[PDB]
């Protein structure tokens, strides 16, 4: 059987009371001047230091008053009161010195929980310190989940203050790497540079290393003048050996570079009837169709987002709850770009279904999506925090609205439904009445171009677009796409190459779906033929398909094996 | 820090090693030899300090039991070695818990065998596996099982604490009491009942 949960809570606070009311405790810890009466039962069963430290045959296995230096008062209370009920208080930021006093005393079961918390808590701003900190303490797991996250966050800012104070090692295993994100090569010569110049004599040994993990197509042009004004004077040693040593270390692409414009799409026709819908992508350049991971928990209903950081997130959605069954979770995710694999990240307050997610200033808006609320603010639209790993509520939508798309200009969240528009101002937390559609369509897309709005199709959908400008604050129409009679178009309105693209999938009487991208010449008002896909790479998709403007990586995804 | 603050508190650390290796642990502050390991992993040092573990206990091994055994071979050959045995094991009870602190990051980064398991191989091969205790050791206790077979009584709780002493010096399973011990009682226990089949076919019947 198991253990008597009456008594193990029974003994648990008891042995509490014991310690807070100076009782059996027998040996105390001495700690800056702080006494710590505890027992020796309850520190051996936990800190494998202490139980070393009784069980022995030393003085203190019949001391008292044991002077325990380099610790923290805090972090000891914490740590004991935690041995003594199981409860451990996390903050966000006394978690470093909880780790370095977990490390000292090697107590397993709160290292673990740290790091478990640190693995949550590793973002932009703390990437390097973490990965200083996971390479200062070896906790491999967090130290290679910094590295990750650092890497791409290290190649997207390169600004971090921390960056400067950091072992040699740690940057010659950063800049080695296969893994950093960078659109060029040239960032990371620059970032090594001023590492370099951080310092100088202190430096010129490691010089001779990290330049022999950078590509020679830069360690022969310029930047090796720049060292030899940081040079340290009448030094030969350095001048003649960068000199003849620009030979070797044959220069290979790295992956930062293979970020191509592609269309990611979700919820797409499973091919195997043996799952209910899978997700692909088109590679507009690449010609073919890229194999994709299922959303979580095959996690339908979901909406999508790409920050202009190039990230994908995933809010909202249903699972089949374990014939139709499907229960509603507000759980959220992130992709991986390289991984292939959606890290879970910090779930929202209210479930969503089929919910706009956009991204404005850095915070992600998913605006409405059958609220499960359903009270008199039936919107419970919410705003999330990248910086700090959690969400906010905004203002609320003036109106109810279903089946509606958001877009993002002019740093303002512009969210459309049948006929009417409000214009959220996030400085002021505040909606504005914006101008009225003459035409009333639904269940369709939009797409933000420049400082244009581009409500394309409504209703099957049709081939109606009206465009609507900010700076005017008025609804005018274009024309309408030139589609075949007797179809129904699935329209997609999607910014691609710094144009105004359309992914419409039209259906004829008796035929297949046909895929086919027009691009809408802006000055001339019509949709140009710039690119047909061919069927023998492209199957169907479905209906209830997103699509979204992104960049991914060829090399790390797999090319889908199914017959044309 | 500098390297006179990292050798002076493994000069200390080894100082504390030695007098603990000496049965003179009773006063000795674990907390004050402790927070010289804490800070010395910490630093990365972990190397240094294994190599000098492995230099002082095989050190102390071959100064201290190397010549206590090969002095009493005759008187209490095997009784010494079971007490060299207990107080080794006894010492690298406080070694190896400090030690084994050191442990934890250094065989879970380093790859490497625990330090209860560095001095257990360490003795094996100083100790047991010595080029004249190794057959010593197989000759006497050959003679006294011998002797125990002929019909006469001596101690057997002893061979019992011998043959467990080999199993855990075995360190992985029974690899090493193989060799060291079965091996050499095959051979023997084959002759002995060879010549005691022998003497019996002819003296009696098959009755």
């Amino acid at each position: 059987r198991q253990i008597n949960t009456e008594y193990a809570v029974s003994l648990l606070e008891q042995l509490k009371l014991f310690y807070e009311q100076q009782l059996f405790t027998d040996i105390v810890l001495i700690v800056e001047g702080t006494e710590f009466p505890c027992h020796k039962m309850v520190l051996a069963t936990c800190s494998s230091y202490f139980r070393a430290m009784f069980m022995s045959g030393l003085s203190e296995s019949k001391q008292t008053h044991v002077h325990l230096r380099n610790v923290d008062a805090a972090t000891l209370q914490i740590i004991i009161t935690y041995a003594y009920t199981g409860n451990l208080a996390m903050n966000d930021s006394t978690v470093e010195q909880l780790y370095e006093t977990a490390c000292f005393l090697q107590v397993e079961d709160v290292l673990q929980r740290c790091r478990e918390y640190l693995i949550k808590k590793i973002n932009a701003e703390n990437c390097v310190r973490l990965l200083s900190f996971a390479d200062l303490f070896s906790c491999e797991e967090l130290k290679q989940s910094a590295k990750r996250m650092v890497e791409h966050k290290f190649t997207a800012v390169y600004h971090q203050d921390a960056f400067m104070q950091l072992s040699h090692d740690l940057l010659i295993d950063i800049l080695s790497s296969d893994n950093l994100n960078v659109e060029k090569e040239e960032t990371v010569r620059e970032a090594a540079m001023l590492w370099l110049e951080y310092n100088t004599e202190s430096r010129s040994q490691y010089l001779s290393s990290v330049l022999s993990q950078i590509r020679i197509d830069a360690l022969s042009e310029v930047t090796q003048r720049a060292w030899f004004q940081g040079l340290p004077p009448n030094d030969k040693s350095v001048v003649v050996q960068g000199l003849y040593k620009s030979m070797p270390k044959f220069f290979k692409p790295r992956l930062g570079m293979t970020k191509e414009e592609m269309m990611i799409f979700i919820e797409a026709s499973s091919e195997n009837p043996c799952s209910l819908y899978s997700s692909v992508c088109y590679s507009p350049q690449a010609e073919k169709v890229y194999k994709l991971c299922s959303p979580p928990a095959d996690l339908h209903k979901v909406g999508t987002v790409v920050t202009p950081d190039n990230d994908i997130y995933i809010a909202g959605g249903q699972v089949p709850l374990k014939q139709t069954a499907f229960r509603t979770v507000n759980c959220f995710y992130w992709f991986d770009a390289q991984q292939n694999t959606w890290f879970p990240k910090t779930p929202m307050l209210f479930v969503r279904i089929k919910p706009s997610l956009v991204c404005c200033e850095g915070y992600i808006y998913a605006i409405g999506g059958d609220s499960v609320g359903g009270e008199l603010n039936r919107r419970t639209v919410e705003r999330y925090d990248t910086e700090k790993d959690e969400w906010t509520m905004v203002s609320p939508l003036p109106c109810a609205w279903q089946w509606s798309a958001a877009v993002v200009v002019h740093d303002c969240i512009y969210v459309m439904t049948l006929n009417l528009m409000y214009c959220y101002f996030p400085r002021s937390d505040s909606w504005v009445e914006m101008a009225m559609r003459q035409t009333s369509r639904s269940f369709a897309s939009a797409a933000a171009f420049g400082d244009k709005i581009f409500y394309i199709g409504g209703l099957g959908s049709s081939v109606t677009v009206e465009i609507y400008d900010v700076n005017k604050n008025e609804w005018k129409m274009a024309a309408n796409i030139p589609a075949k009679r007797y179809s129904d178009p699935c329209v997609r309105a999607v910014v691609i190459s710094n144009s105004l693209c359309v992914f419409m999938r039209e259906t004829h009487l008796n035929e297949r779906a046909k895929y086919v991208t027009y691009q809408y010449d802006l000055e001339l008002d019509r949709w140009s033929l710039r690119q047909h896909i061919s069927e023998r790479v492209l199957w169907d998709l479905g209906r209830d398909f997103r699509c979204t403007v992104g960049k991914l990586y060829p090399s790390c995804l797999e090319e889908s094996p199914w017959k044309p | 820090m500098d390297e006179k603050y990292v050798n002076s508190i493994w000069d200390l650390l080894k100082n504390a090693i030695q007098e603990i290796q000496r049965k003179n642990n009773s006063g000795l502050s674990f907390e004050e030899l402790y927070r010289n390991a804490y800070t010395m992993v910490l630093h990365k040092h972990g190397e240094k300090l294994y190599t000098g573990l492995r230099e002082v206990v095989t050190e102390h091994l071959i100064n201290k039991v190397r010549e206590d055994v090969l002095n009493s071979l005759n008187n209490n050959f095997l009784q010494t070695l079971n007490q060299a045995w207990n107080d080794h094991q006894t010492a690298m009870v406080m070694i190896r818990d400090i030690l084994m602190y050191m442990d934890r990051v250094y065989v879970q980064q380093n790859n490497v065998e625990n330090v209860y398991n560095l001095g257990l191989i360490i003795f094996r091969d100083q100790v047991v596996r010595y080029g004249c205790i190794r057959d010593h050791l197989r000759q006497t206790l050959l003679d006294m099982i011998a002797r125990e077979r002929k019909g006469e009584v001596v101690d057997r709780g002893a061979i019992r604490n011998a043959c467990q002493m080999l199993m855990i010096l075995g360190l992985e399973g029974r690899s090493v009491y193989e060799e060291d011990f079965e091996a050499p009682f095959l051979e023997m226990s084959a002759e002995f009942f060879q010549m005691e089949s022998q003497k019996f076919l002819a003296e009696n019947s098959a009755s």
